[PDB]
């Protein structure tokens, strides 16, 4: 959005609005005790 | 128990190339881009 | 919980009959992560992608910024390169006047849930 | 600095161009504002930025007492179907010298409303006419 | 402690810097608010949690007699066009020694309105123009 | 019986603890409040049912003279940004004698805003800030 443009056509005050959405990073690349219980 | 503590810094926003082959992570940076106003509310 | 198998040691020592000794456990860990973090990326040719990016960040200001982008780079190449460890936060406390950026890595080896931090002990 | 001469409000001088509508008697409300737009930071508590966008002049409210010459107005008023014009108006303040403290000038009028006199057979008052005017800016 | 020596409303010290706006003669509405949020804990009543969020300065009204240097404002007011320069006026309150009891200052200022003077035949008193101005944080 | 005569609107006793507020002078709006809920009975013409919902704590304007010691109120508000504190105070009413009739404690405090002096070149009376307060509950 443009609003209050500067003399001789350039603008002054924008305001944008984004929308971002993630991108998976995948692919990174069982010994147990045994207790009393 | 902080870093640097006591500062304000300024959010910004990175831009990196796709990546081309058989990757994941972006490639080099193109261009930074450094906010003049931090946003209000931030809606995840 | 999670095997953590055995290998060799980064500095290697003789042992003591002979040949090259071989350490497991939660000790074996710190060699992965001291290999992981110390050398740069692209150090080994054939594995470019191997190896922290901390010095990308090297001369920066002083400020949590650039903490902030520290802390993204230790959790992306400690979790690709070394899936046996869960990480439990990263500290970045200048300390010794702000002249200098100190790393405190807590981590577990999963199930095991027992809290370590990485020293690197020169 | 002779005693200066700082300015009063009982002097002045009002008057419009064009169509007769000769000297008036009272204005009110000369007034420029500034439309302002407030953009709060998130990372920054304790203050609001204060961007400056635009500029709004307000309306003028002229009267004076009712003469014969108040035709005048109302054909002014009602030529809006047929073609309107829009003269240059003046705003000037004096002292009691008759010299000049501040003349402000109207760049182009424009009638908006006019309250007719209110009629009242107790009240001990002179009939005055009320004459709004648009604004287009300040002549200098 | 010598009987003290109490703040009052009559002695201060109004100005403003940069252009030259001169030394003002009444202030008004200086103020610092604190926006806070509600939140009602649905578990318990008796009370509605007040949380701070931001704070907030108001405008400030000056005002002053309408002296020839009142092109000075017009000109600053109208310089939005071609850009403002935002200087950093001063709000002071003083005894009547002259000495200081709590002066505050404007980090950054911007015109919001310039209502003039509201020129009257019959009222006596000295046209007061206004001058309303935008505020930022608290100089120290 | 003896004549127990009440709180008198004149002697009183106002008190902010922790930050170096001191003590003030004047009050305002101190009140409690319910948030009833109405529900019309359908098949019942007569009245309209009143529950209790809730219970609210209005604000308060605590009012001093202007003194060198407004510093720290400023300091105080402005701390928002590093860490805020409420500390503890206290709104009592009292007899010529000095005796206590009610003495009620904000159990926690949040200040709100803070009206400046009105400075004016004419008008004969004290510069009197006002500091606003947020309520947190009732202390026993």
């Amino acid at each position: 959005q443009y609003t209050l443009f500067g003399t001789a056509g350039v603008p002054i005050r924008a305001t944008c609005q984004m929308g971002l959405v993630e991108i998976p990073g995948p692919t990174p690349n069982r010994v147990h005790r045994v207790v009393a219980g | 128990s902080k870093g640097a503590g006591k500062s304000l810094v300024r959010a910004n926003l990175a831009i990196h190339e796709p990546p081309t082959g058989k990757s994941t992570s972006p490639g080099g940076l193109i261009k930074r881009f450094p906010f003049e106003f931090n946003p209000a509310q931030l809606s995840i | 919980e999670q095997f953590v198998g055995s290998g060799w040691s980064f500095p290697l020592r003789i042992g003591p009959t002979g040949g090259i000794a071989l350490v497991s456990g939660e000790q074996e860990v710190e060699e992965a992560m001291r290999l992981i973090l110390a050398t740069a990326p692209g150090e080994r040719p054939m594995r470019p992608e191997f190896g922290c990016a901390i010095h990308d960040l090297v001369f920066a200001p002083v400020n949590e910024q650039t903490a902030g982008r520290i802390q993204h780079e230790v959790y992306v190449t400690l979790d690709r390169w070394e899936p046996r460890i869960e990480v439990h936060d990263v500290d970045v406390t200048t300390g010794e006047e702000q002249n200098v950026l100190f790393i405190d890595v807590r981590y577990s080896i999963r199930g095991t849930n027992n809290p370590r931090s990485l020293v690197f002990p020169f | 600095m002779t005693r200066k001469d700082p300015g009063s409000s009982i002097w002045f001088s009002l008057a419009i161009d064009g169509e007769s509508l000769g000297y008036f008697n009272g204005c009110e409300g000369l007034s420029t504002q500034v439309e302002v737009e407030q953009r709060q930071e998130g990372g920054n508590n304790g203050f609001v930025w204060q961007l400056p966008t635009r500029v709004t002049y307000s309306n003028i409210r002229l009267t004076r007492p009712l003469t014969p010459d108040t035709a005048k107005v109302a054909k002014w008023i009602s030529s809006v179907q047929t073609g309107i014009q829009r003269p240059t108006a003046q705003i000037s303040a004096l002292r009691a010298d008759g010299s000049l403290v501040a003349r402000w000038g109207l760049i182009d009028v424009l009638p908006v409303s006019w309250q007719g006199p209110s009629l009242d057979p107790g009240s001990a008052s002179v009939a005055n006419e009320v004459l709004e005017i648009a604004h287009h800016g300040f002549t200098d």
